[PDB]
């Protein structure tokens, strides 16, 4: 049995709108452990992101924390993007400053 | 003491097909990363600079080979019989070991072994069990692993001689990072409602070190048992964040505030105060 992967996305810092912060999307409770995860501004791929090196809770499930440094705007939009074996496409979960 | 109490080394193994399989690896005290492990070079990873821990030069060498020679030998070896142990291809092992530091002093060391994202093994008394999810495979892994005396001396030596005193050489050597206090900042947000006539209150906590944080919503110094914790989530830099919720109904929000605890504020809790109305 293969598991899915939870997305939760969220900021290190409460957004204030031109102000330094870190966007972090934390990818858990998924197997097997191959995995493709990308930030996003405005759908468009960042590449200055940093990741931690894969690990495993408990019940061996996978989990990986990508982030990057960015700061939020009143229209800039940001979302991590994440593919799996057991995905079709790609999963987006948009990140939401007042969820 | 504060901070982690307790090293392990992971490991994940995928076996894509009868020709390919690759092995990632890292080291870890508690849910911070020290060491990191090169698949392709079969070496290690030094991440701070007090990771290799009171072992010297010679003997961090002698271990990263202990770990090529395995790392490369298990992939030979389970190819080699995974015929015999009907194994479909694709499929992935996980192993993970370590020791830890109670209190009283006691120093516990463990071995736990999963396939198929299942427990298939563990070592107790360093001997090789098989978990009952692992079955008949296990009970037959099991039985090969003990024809061979030179790995389970290897295993028991790193398990329950090398492992404890490199704990605690490292939590030593690294004790400036380890036990460092950081204080949590902390905000008001409205969450999505939970039901009719209810709002979610939200009280996010973020940027703690060590990881053991106390958060409640609270009406005066009553606490609201309907607090409800996430999940402690990393940020970068070896700190956390929570968010504790309470569902109340929209005129019963008013005198509420949320109150946080942590080593690094010294007995001054942050405190937080709901105002309605958009206050
Ligand atoms: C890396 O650090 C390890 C931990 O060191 C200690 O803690 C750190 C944080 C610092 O504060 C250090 O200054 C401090 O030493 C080192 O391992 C520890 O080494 C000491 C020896 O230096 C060793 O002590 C010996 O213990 C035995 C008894 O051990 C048995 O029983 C205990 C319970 O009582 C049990 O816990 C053990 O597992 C064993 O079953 C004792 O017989 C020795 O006595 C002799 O020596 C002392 C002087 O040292 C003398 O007064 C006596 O009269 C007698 O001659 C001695 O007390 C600790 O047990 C050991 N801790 C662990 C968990 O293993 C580590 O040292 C190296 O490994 C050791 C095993 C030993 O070979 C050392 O000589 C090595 O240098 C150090 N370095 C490395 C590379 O690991
Ligand atoms: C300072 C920073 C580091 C911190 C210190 C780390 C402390 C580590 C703590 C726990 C680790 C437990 C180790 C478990 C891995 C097995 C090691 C091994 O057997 O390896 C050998 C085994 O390698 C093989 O032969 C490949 C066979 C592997 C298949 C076996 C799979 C079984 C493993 C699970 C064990 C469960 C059974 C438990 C029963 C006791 C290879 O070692 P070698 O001595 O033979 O290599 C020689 C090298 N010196 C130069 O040539
Ligand atoms: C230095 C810095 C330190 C950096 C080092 C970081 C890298 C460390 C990686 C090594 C981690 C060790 C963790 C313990 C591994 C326990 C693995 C147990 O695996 C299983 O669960 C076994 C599942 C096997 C089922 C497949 C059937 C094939 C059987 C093959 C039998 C082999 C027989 C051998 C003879
Ligand atoms: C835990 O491991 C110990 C060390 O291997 C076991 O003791 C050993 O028992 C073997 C019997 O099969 C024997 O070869 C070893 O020489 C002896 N080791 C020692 C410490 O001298 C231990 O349990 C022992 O065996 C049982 C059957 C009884 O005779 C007990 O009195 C012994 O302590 C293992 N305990 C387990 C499996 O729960
Ligand atoms: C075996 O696995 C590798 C890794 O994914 C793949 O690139 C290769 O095509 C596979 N070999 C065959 C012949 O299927
Ligand atoms: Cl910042
Ligand atoms: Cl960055
Ligand atoms: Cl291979
Ligand atoms: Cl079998
Ligand atoms: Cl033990
Ligand atoms: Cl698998
Ligand atoms: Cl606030
Ligand atoms: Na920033
Ligand atoms: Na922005
Ligand atoms: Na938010």
């Amino acid at each position: 049995i293969q598991r899915t992967p939870k997305i939760q996305v969220y900021s290190r810092h409460p957004a204030e709108n031109g102000k330094s912060n870190f966007l972090n999307c934390y990818v858990s409770g998924f197997h097997p452990s191959d995995i493709e995860v990308d930030l996003l501004k405005n759908g468009e791929r960042i590449e200055k992101v940093e990741h931690s090196d894969l690990s495993f809770s408990k019940d061996w499930s996978f989990y990986l924390l990508y982030y990057t440094e960015f700061t939020p705007t009143e229209k800039d939009e940001y979302a991590c993007r994440v593919n799996h074996v057991t995905l079709s496409q790609p999963k987006i979960v948009k990140w939401d400053r007042d969820m | 003491f504060q901070g982690p109490t307790s090293f392990h080394v992971i490991q994940t193994s995928s076996f894509t097909n009868s020709t390919w399989a690759q092995t990632q690896g890292s080291g870890w005290l508690d849910d911070l990363q020290i060491h990191g492990w090169d698949s392709d070079s079969g070496t290690a990873i030094f991440l701070k600079p007090w990771s290799k821990g009171n072992f010297s030069d010679k003997e961090v060498a002698e271990l990263e080979e202990i770990f090529r020679v395995y790392i490369f030998g298990f992939a030979r070896e389970v190819q080699d019989f995974a015929g015999d142990f009907q194994m479909k291809y694709p499929f992935e092992i996980q192993g993970i070991a370590g020791c830890e530091l109670h209190s009283g002093g006691a120093i516990v060391s463990f071995l736990r072994g999963a396939l198929g994202g299942l427990d298939f093994l563990s070592v107790k008394n360093a001997s090789c069990v098989p978990s009952p999810e692992g079955g008949s495979r296990a009970q037959k892994f099991c039985a090969l692993i003990i024809q061979y005396q030179g790995i389970m001396e290897t295993v028991r030596i790193l398990l329950y001689e090398t492992c404890p005193r490199y704990l605690l050489g490292v939590l030593n050597a690294g004790k400036a990072d380890l036990q460092r206090q950081v204080k949590p900042e902390a905000w008001l947000s409205s969450g999505p409602s939970p039901g009719p006539g209810r709002l979610q209150l939200v009280c996010h906590v973020s940027g703690f070190y060590p990881k053991p944080v106390w958060v409640m919503w609270m009406r005066g110094e009553q606490e609201q048992q309907g607090t409800q914790l996430g999940d402690i989530l990393p940020n970068a830099n070896w700190t956390w964040y929570l968010r504790a919720t309470l569902d109340v109904a929209d005129g019963e929000a008013a005198g509420l505030s949320c109150r946080v605890k942590h080593s690094s504020l010294e007995g001054q809790d942050i405190i937080l105060y709901w105002r309605g109305s958009g206050l």
